[PDB]
């Protein structure tokens, strides 16, 4: 279901490789290797993203699931690029945006979501109505939460 | 206004 061009696997390992200490950085080595998020986030290509501490956690399978090995790496650049179909975009998104991981956005998924973008914050009344303004356009069911069926949806509705 | 926020959320993600 993902695709990756050669052009942009060659140069994802060129950048892997330079957050690797210089001893594993032989093709052997660097494909074995995990990076540990400090030096993920650190990228140009995600040091602006506002989910990047989300990103991380949703591409890792490391043991702990506090770094990113190079299949990790490969993994987001696929659902990150041009070539991403519309339904792997959103169902990402969705995995992104469900901050406590249950299958379902809340109300409090929403809220964090909104913070993540502001970063000027908004007041208890305006998050308020923006959250109702979410959950009438999203929530079908009318049963409080956005499964993933109703985001991907909304979503494929977008201006 | 709910899709405009949904396109600025995943503008913000993708972009
Ligand atoms: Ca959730
Ligand atoms: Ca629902």
């Amino acid at each position: 279901l993902t695709f990756l061009t050669k052009q942009e696997i060659l140069l994802a390992h060129r950048r892997f490789c330079e957050l690797l200490p210089q001893e594993q950085r032989s093709v052997e080595s660097s494909l074995r290797a995990q990076v540990p998020f400090e030096q993920i986030l650190s990228l140009p290509e995600l040091k602006a993203n506002p989910f990047k501490e989300r990103i991380c956690r949703v591409f890792s399978t490391s043991p702990a699931k506090d770094s990113l090995s190079f299949e990790d790496f490969l993994d987001l650049l696929s659902v990150f690029s041009d070539t991403a179909t519309p339904d792997i975009k959103s169902h990402y998104a969705f995995r992104i945006f469900d901050f406590d991981d249950d299958g379902t956005l809340n109300r409090e998924d929403l809220s964090r979501l909104v913070n993540c973008l502001t970063g000027t914050r908004l007041s208890a009344s305006e998050m308020k109505q923006l959250i109702d303004n979410i959950l009438e356009e999203s929530d079908i069911d009318r049963d409080g939460t956005i499964n993933l069926s109703e985001f991907q949806h909304v979503i494929s509705r977008s201006p | 206004d709910g899709g405009s926020f949904w396109y600025r959320a995943m503008k913000a993600l993708y972009g």
